[PDB]
């Protein structure tokens, strides 16, 4: 019973680790196009601010 | 930062930021198998190296002027001439840099707190020197709209964009022992002990109105500590009260609620010697440590479905002195920092259950992934000198590696905030409802399984043939002359 | 790695060696004094003075109590490391080209060159030591055995002992390697024919169960002691003077080069005699490390695998401390297999 | 700093025949085998502990190897300047001379082109080429007050860290803070003992280099060995007579009987005489030249053994020279212990714990250790020092043993069993801590190192907070610190800059303000140095009578001053022969009187450098007055300045009218901390008057004694004492609520107002030391008032 609970705990922990890692990887992949768009907008603003200064 | 995170092949984690390997300030990834070194740059900093809040710039100390190292392959794009400086820190929105000289020169005269605007590249202000207390002595608001410092008899409030003086005034309030800005727009929590005619109080003040919106007198207190929740939802105050025997007899927790009408107050706790408190990141649970039992006791608190926040679990007494929570809320580290052994214990939450307990010989320093996957802990050579190392570990209870480092100075992860967050992303996180899922990780492991093939096979065969040759000689030698083969000279 | 440069010798280097704990480095050159250096910072600890000729070989015992040198002046000397004094000299009828201690420090061999009419030989000497202090008590003026050049081989040029001193392995001026059985009165056991030129170095793996050869014929061979099977071949376009097997990582370091002579070297191209690192198992060149102004004549690796030193025909020793990129250097199948563990 | 001139100087020195000769001797030292490992470890680590026995060569060769490496090898350090601290003046001077010789320097330390120098209190031997400085720990601490980062120093070496002195431990706290601020500073800790782990741990587990080294072995004989070898028989009727551990079964039944029945609570002086006679008879020791050093718990046992040696026919010959070494003796009599005896004469030095640390007698070969001391205990509730000490610690006994073995092999005879030694405590109770902390607290505040409480909490062994509070209360009472804050007053800033006790420093500053600096600097030198009065063995009553013939104004302080004036006169009028004749007639140490002149001139220079000039119009003391007795008015002023420095040390004379004219009753004094007797060496021992006594020190021996006393009058106490209360109805004036004077109410109010005037003038003068007070009406009236009290 101790070995069974230890195996079930290890499997639950391993499944939790994978879920968190895959969730963060998925969030980052969906964020890439937004980061690129935000970089283009920031580059325009920095260029306008430089020209104005 | 974001681009590199997409393009680069691995599998699967964070970027550093290492002081230690060699006489060099050095760049690494987290490639699961090892951290792989990207660069090692000889004498890049002359004291300490600091990241910008999104990791955008690297702030590098040179004794002839602080430098902001930018561009993908790293060069100085901006450098600020202030010597005698040791403190070199940003506004939380990456727009302004504050430099402080605790060593007077004729650089400061006597304007030792110098504020540099990153967007222009110019010194906007200097403010004359300081004696008290912990850095930051001059504290920004979350938006970077306001900036302030205490005079003991008067709070002075300074204003972005030009670093003016708010209302053309400073707020004549006396006896302040510390002040903390809210994450929420825009509020200061500050507190006053027994000052002559005035009994002790905690004040919540709104700005730019400048009104003491919630004051509570606390009465006869040795000390208090003001702990904001990370979104500004709550202010917890940790209050140590005094009987007529002149003792710190009992710690109380009193929680102000800031979204709720007319700022109601949850009085929660009464207990012996509370030495640490920490909120759940982005949430509403909390964990607490109590002294003198004679090992340190741990108490765990959750929010009830009927309202109030209340004790829910405890665990037996331990060596943990520092409570360090994951940015993803679930995992909390209970760490006995500055102990020779053990002393790192790991708890999964809701309903606080201990997952693992591990080594880190002479542990000093501790940090997490911004999304909670990895823990890194280190032993600075400024702190300790019997092992000197960094230790890298996965949230589960699996060590990745421990790498001893010869005169180890520092480790810091490069910041990586989640780029956007929304109701549909929060919905996608709930999609598989709770049971298991099998959509992503099995495909990444299949990709890794593909990475064992095509020219790879001949090399796998070579590795194998070598291990076999070696086992054969290993056997023979044990039998013939009782000798154990090795690849490095034993201790 | 980071490198610093040790200068002391004004003459081409002939041998560098680390001691067992890897905190001292010993070197000899065509000068008549040897030097001892701290391997941490390259500071010179002191010198060994008394020979009158090039010192070809230096070795240090497993206790770091004595080192032994072989010289062009037709002598071998034994030195006390803590005060740099000579405690014993043997005279030789021929120059001595190489010396090495047995793994436990009770014997050393010396290669006696085949000059004038001498056929050459590997001499074995015994040092009787106090079992507590490891100080010597007796040295005999005679070797306790002389392995005269075997019938059919040219003279030995290099030799070393295998694990527990059970075999002596030798390399010869005709590119052969031969093996001698220490228990059986050093009798000839076997030989292999590897190189088209003389064997210029031969060094052992950390456990002494295999070794690596090098030759000016551009090739290097990894060879098993017990069978003399050739395990690996590293093929170069460069005449080699020296080679080593690294601890910790599965790497090989090779070194040699061809003196420039008549062609002009530009300032951009100066300092480009290199050591080449190969992967031991895959036989693949993985790096070249520059810094020398003439051929590399000797390379040594610390037994901890944390630095290496090279001595050049330029009269310098470059001392190298490995960095994190070196320790983490891994083929993709090596990352895979190291993770398969857990 | 262009090092090339100094590198070229060193290369020239290395070519000298002197350097090459001494290099061959240096190569024989144990530490030389570790030269390259020491240098390489110091390159890799900012802090290193170097542990190894005395005589291994550490203190000479570790600083030398570091100097050699920094000059010859292009280390990335742009700077080569090494400081090596020593607890002892003689060690700083002798090590610098030895290393200067080993460097091939011809002019000695601080000579032209000398790479090595030394600096001790009142003596500096360094030049612009000096890159290795040996100094006393308190010299480096003063340099830290001038340069808080030691900006011009590259390497600090703290030697003899195992002595665990207050100044060493204090320096280690400061150096730990500087090592956090400066990445370029290196620290070496040198120890003779094996507790290198505590120092390693305290500096973040820094590397320990263990140098295997004998050097200069001391053979140890325990009480059982001494009894066996001497043939000593314990007589059953002797005052030393009061399952024997199986360990003793190897000794004779006589020795077993002597060990079983010998009183462990008495020092067997008869066994010391037999042991001394055995050293001359024994074939083992008879041919060994050297001095014998005997550790005794105090002056009474020194006298008892001196009398036994003087009366014993075995020791009556010109073959022995018996010398006492005790804290009570003059600096000249203490200096006699360092003089070599004539050839064939055995020197016997009878010493307390004064020989146990900080002092080196180079010719000691034999140590006799009684294993006993007398120790100062401070009682906080009474503010009294008591002298009551028992067995020494193991650390103390090993340091006594190590008095043999310094220059050559030696012998240590322990007048206690091996088992008794094994049962000694390892360390004495708070060697650094048990002492008063006021000078330490003053120094902490002078260096702006925070509160004394918070700073001392960081010590290896923190003192009790009550000791710190008491020390701070004394600094507040003196006026060195503000009343509510740990901040130095202008007086405190001047006191912290003077190399003397706060009470003596206040006396010097007041001596300058009252324009009496020359006599007061002589009194200050007398209070800091050993008494010039000697009491030669067997001539006590003649020495006491000669001191009484010099007695001045019922004051020990003015009696010593009068002795100095008469010596100065004898030297000026009759030269060297008159000087010696005066010293011999009055039992004075000439060397002590010379040191008093040197210390006086330097104290005057330091007070003048602080801006306190003596007025050029008082030609009264600087010009030719070696021929005049002090006027009564000058005596009154000197007593007043003594009270201004020492007021915390006042007591009321308990006059008891003797019934019997023949009983010389000792003068009894009531102090704020209880009753005491005037010490028998005082001219006031038999003082039979009502009044007030000032004292320098209150010490517990068998009784509580007041040392170095002065009879004082009311006006000094009223002007410079603690709080004045006026009892208008009773016509009584109280000072600190316990000192009572009968005064008309108007006179009592006058003194209360005169203090406000004094404090106003003193404050202005302490804030601006260069301000002239010559025409100050207030100072003139106070000086006139003090001068009138005895008319």
């Amino acid at each position: 019973q101790l070995e069974k609970e230890k195996k079930e705990l290890q499997e639950r922990l391993k499944n939790q680790e994978k879920k968190i890692d895959y969730f963060e990887r998925a969030k980052r992949l969906e964020e890439i196009p937004l980061i690129k768009s935000a970089y283009e907008e920031q580059r325009i603003k920095d260029m306008d601010l430089w020209e104005q200064q | 930062n974001l681009r590199y995170w997409l393009e680069e092949a691995e599998c699967r984690d964070q970027y550093s930021v290492i002081f230690e390997s060699g006489d060099r300030t050095s760049i690494f990834w987290n490639d699961v198998k090892d951290p792989v070194s990207i660069e090692e740059r000889a004498r890049w900093t002359e004291t300490y190296v600091r990241w910008s809040p999104k990791g955008t710039y690297l702030a590098t100390f040179h004794q002839r002027g602080i430098a902001l190292w930018g561009g993908e392959k790293f060069k100085q794009i901006q450098r600020f001439s202030h010597q005698g400086v040791q403190l070199i820190d940003f506004s939380p929105c990456e727009r302004y840099l504050v430099t402080f000289s605790p060593l007077m020169d004729t650089q400061d005269d006597p304007q030792a707190i110098i504020i540099w605007d990153i967007l222009t590249g110019h010194k906007k202000r200097g403010f004359h020197c300081e004696s008290s207390a912990h850095w930051p002595i001059f504290k920004w608001s979350h938006d970077g709209k306001f900036f302030a410092r205490m005079t003991l008899d008067t709070l002075s409030i300074y204003e972005t964009p030009s670093m003016g003086l708010l209302d053309k005034k400073s707020l004549k309030i006396s006896g302040i022992k510390d002040f903390s800005w809210s994450p929420g727009g825009n509020i200061i929590a500050f507190w006053v002990p027994e000052d002559k005619d005035i009994p002790a109080r905690v004040t919540l003040m709104q700005l730019p109105s400048r009104q003491e919106i919630r004051v509570r007198n606390l009465f006869n207190v040795v000390d208090c500590k003001l702990h904001w929740q990370k979104n500004g939802d709550y202010l917890c105050v940790k209050v140590d009260r005094t009987p007529k025997g002149t003792q710190g007899v009992v710690t109380n927790f009193e929680i102000f609620r800031m979204r709720e009408k007319q700022v109601p107050v949850d009085v929660v706790e009464m207990k012996e010697t509370i030495i640490a408190f920490a909120w759940e990141p982005n949430g509403s649970k909390f964990a607490v440590l109590h002294g003198e039992a004679p090992r340190i006791s741990v108490s765990f608190y959750h929010v009830k479905s009927n309202g109030k926040i209340e004790l829910s679990k405890m665990f037996d007494k331990q060596q943990a002195n520092t409570i360090f929570w994951s940015p993803q809320g679930q995992f909390v580290v209970l760490a006995g920092l500055r102990s020779m052994n053990g002393a790192l214990a790991f708890v999964d939450t809701s309903d606080c259950t201990v997952m693992n307990i591990a080594e880190h010989y002479m542990a000093s320093d501790v940090e997490w992934d911004p999304t909670g996957r990895y823990v890194v802990t280190s032993v600075s050579w400024w702190s300790h000198k019997v092992d000197n190392a960094y230790w890298l570990w996965t949230f589960q209870g699996r060590l990745l590696q421990k790498n001893n480092k010869d005169r180890f100075c520092q480790l810091l992860w490069r910041p990586r905030p989640p780029t956007l967050l929304s109701q549909e992303q929060i919905k996608q996180i709930k999609k598989d409802l709770k049971k298991y899922s099998k959509i992503f990780e099995q495909k990444d492991r299949l990709s890794q399984s593909k990475a064992s093939k095509e020219l790879v096979e001949r090399r796998r065969a070579m590795m194998e043939d070598f291990r076999k040759y070696g086992k054969a000689a290993q056997e023979l030698y044990v039998g013939q002359k009782n000798e154990r083969l090795e690849l490095r000279g034993g201790v | 790695m980071k490198a610093i440069k040790l200068t002391g010798h004004e003459r081409p280097l002939t041998q560098v060696k680390y001691n067992k704990e890897g905190d001292l480095l010993f070197s000899c050159s065509k000068d008549s004094s040897a030097s001892v250096w701290y391997s941490l910072n390259g500071e010179r600890l002191g010198t060994l003075d008394g020979h009158t000729g090039t010192i070809w070989s230096i070795d240090v015992d497993c206790f770091t109590k004595y080192c032994v040198t072989g010289s062009a002046d037709y002598s071998i000397k034994l030195w006390d490391v803590s005060n740099g004094q000579c405690v014993a000299t043997w005279k030789s009828p021929v120059p001595v080209k190489r010396v090495e201690f047995s793994p436990c420090g009770n014997y050393f061999l010396a290669i006696l060159d085949n000059v004038m009419k001498n056929p050459g030989s590997i001499n074995i000497y015994e040092i009787e030591r106090d079992s507590a202090t490891h100080e010597l008590t007796k040295v005999s003026e005679e070797p306790i055995h002389k392995i005269i050049t075997h019938e059919g081989l040219d003279a030995a040029t290099v030799a070393g002992w295998s694990t527990k001193g059970k075999y002596i392995i030798a390399g010869h001026k005709d590119g052969k390697i031969s093996k001698y059985d220490v228990s059986n009165n050093y009798e000839y056991v076997d030989s292999i024919d590897l190189h088209e030129k003389s064997i210029s170095d031969m060094q052992f793996s950390p456990d002494l169960t295999y070794f690596i050869t090098s030759s000016r014929d551009t090739n290097s061979f990894l060879v098993d002691v017990s069978t003399l099977q050739v395990l690996k071949k590293y093929e170069t376009d460069c005449p080699l003077n020296t080679a080593v097997i690294t601890p910790l990582k599965e790497f090989i370091i090779l070194g040699g080069g061809q003196e420039a002579k008549d062609v002009t070297t530009t300032s951009a191209n100066e300092g480009k005699f290199e050591a080449r690192f190969y992967h031991k198992i895959f036989e693949e060149e993985i790096g070249r490390v520059q810094g020398h102004f003439g051929p590399l004549n000797t390379v040594a690796i610390s037994p901890q695998g944390t630095s290496y030193a090279s001595g050049g025909e330029d009269g310098f020793i470059r001392l190298h401390h490995f960095e994190k990129s070196y320790f983490d250097f891994k083929y993709d199948v090596e990352k895979a297999a190291e993770a398969k563990e857990h | 700093e262009d090092l090339e001139p100094v590198r070229n100087l060193f290369r020239k020195l290395q070519s000298t025949p002197k350097y090459q000769k001494l290099l061959k001797e240096r190569q024989q030292l144990p530490v030389f085998k570790h030269r390259d490992s020491i240098v390489e470890t110091l390159k890799r680590h900012r802090v290193v502990v170097v542990a190894g026995e005395t005589g291994s060569g550490k203190s000479t060769q570790v600083p030398h190897f570091l100097l050699e490496d920094l000059l010859l090898n292009e280390w990335e350090a742009s700077k080569c300047n090494i400081v090596c601290t020593q607890p002892r003046r003689i060690s700083a001077v002798s090590l610098a001379n030895r290393v200067c010789d080993e460097l091939g320097c011809e002019n000695g330390p601080g000579g032209r082109n000398s790479l090595c120098g030394y600096q001790i209190r009142m003596e500096s031997r360094a030049c612009e080429s000096t890159r290795l400085l040996y100094c006393t720990t308190g010299v480096l601490l003063r340099k830290l007050q001038e340069d808080g980062l030691l900006s011009n120093v590259s390497h600090v070496i703290v030697d003899e860290v195992h002595e665990r002195s207050v100044q060493s431990d204090f320096l280690l706290i400061i150096l730990k803070e500087i090592l956090q601020k400066r990445s370029d500073l290196h620290l070496i800790l040198m120890s003779a003992t094996v507790d290198s782990e505590k120092f390693s741990t305290y500096f973040t587990h820094c590397p320990i280099l263990r140098i295997s080294g004998r050097s200069y072995p001391v053979e140890v004989f325990h009480l059982e060995d001494i009894i066996e070898e001497t043939g000593f028989v314990l007589e059953k009727d002797s005052e030393y007579c009061q399952d024997l551990n199986p360990f003793y079964q190897k000794y004779s039944s006589r020795t077993q009987h002597a060990i079983l029945y010998m009183n462990p609570h008495k020092i067997n002086l008869d066994l010391i005489l037999e042991l001394l006679a055995y050293l001359d008879k024994s074939p083992q020791f008879r041919n060994i030249e050297g001095a014998v050093l005997i550790f005794l718990p105090g002056l009474a046992h020194i006298q008892q053994l001196y009398d036994l040696l003087s009366n014993d026919r075995r020791f009556y010959s010109e073959r022995y020279k018996v010398i006492a070494l005790h804290s009570i003796l003059s600096t000249q009599d203490q200096a006699a212990a360092f003089t070599l005896p004539p050839p064939g004469v055995r020197k016997i030095v009878l010493a307390t714990n004064i020989a146990e640390t900080g002092i080196t007698i180079p010719d000691v070969v034999f140590v006799i250790d009684t294993g006993r001391t007398k120790e100062n205990k401070y009682h906080e509730s009474s503010q009294m020092s008591s002298l009551v000490e028992t067995f020494v610690s193991k650390a103390s006994a090993l340091q006594r043993q190590g008095r043999a073995g310094r220059v050559r092999d030696g012998f240590c005879f322990r007048m206690y069993t091996r088992e008794r030694f094994e049962g000694f405590m390892d360390y004495s109770v708070p060697e650094i801590l048990r002492v008063p902390l006021e000078e330490l607290c003053l120094h902490i505040m002078k260096c702006n190192l925070g509160s004394p409480e918070d700073f001392l909490s960081k010590a290896l062994d923190p003192p009790q907070l009550q000791v710190i509070s008491n020390a701070m209360n004394l600094l507040r009472k003196i006026g060195a610190c503000e009343l509510n804050e740990p901040k130095l007053t202008p007086l405190g800033q001047h006191l912290a800059a003077l190399p003397v006790n706060v009470k003596i420093g206040k006396m010097l500053i007041f001596g300058a303000i009252f324009g009496c600096l020359d006599p007061v600097a002589t009194l200050a030198a007398v209070m800091t140095e050993k008494s010039p009065f000697t009491t030669p063995i067997g001539r006590k009553d003649e020495a006491d009578l000669a001191k009484s013939a010099l007695a001045m104004a019922d004051s020990d302080h003015l009696t010593i001053y009068n002795a100095y004036l008469g010596w100065k006169k004898a030297r000026q009028e009759g030269g060297y022969r008159s000087e010696i004749t005066y010293c011999r007639r009055n039992f004075l140490n000439r060397t002590s009187l010379l040191t008093l002149e040197d210390v006086k001139q330097e104290l005057i220079k330091l007070v003048k450098a602080a801006g306190f000039s003596s007025s050029t119009t008082s030609t009264s003391w600087e010009g030719n007055r070696a021929s005049q007795t002090l006027s009564f008015q000058e005596i009154a002023l000197l007593k007043a300045v003594l009270v201004a420095g020492l007021y915390d040390n006042v007591g009321k004379i308990i006059y008891t009218k003797s019934v019997d004219v023949t009983e010389k009753l000792a003068c009894i004094v009531e102090t704020a901390q209880g009753k005491a007797q005037v010490h028998p060496s005082s001219v006031n021992r038999d003082l039979q008057t009502h009044g007030w006594l000032l004292y320098q020190e209150k010490i517990r021996y068998a009784r509580v004694y007041l040392r170095e006393t002065t009879l004082i009058t009311p006006f000094p106490v009223l002007l410079f004492g603690g709080d004045i209360e006026v009892q208008h109805r009773e016509r009584l004036l109280s000072i600190d609520g316990w000192i009572y004077f009968q005064a008309p109410v108007k006179i009592a109010v006058i003194f209360k107002q005169l203090r406000v005037l004094i404090d106003s003038v003193l404050r202005k003068k302490l804030e601006n030391p260069k301000m002239s007070l010559e025409n100050d009406k207030i100072l003139q009236i106070i000086t006139e008032l003090i001068k009138t009290e005895n008319n």
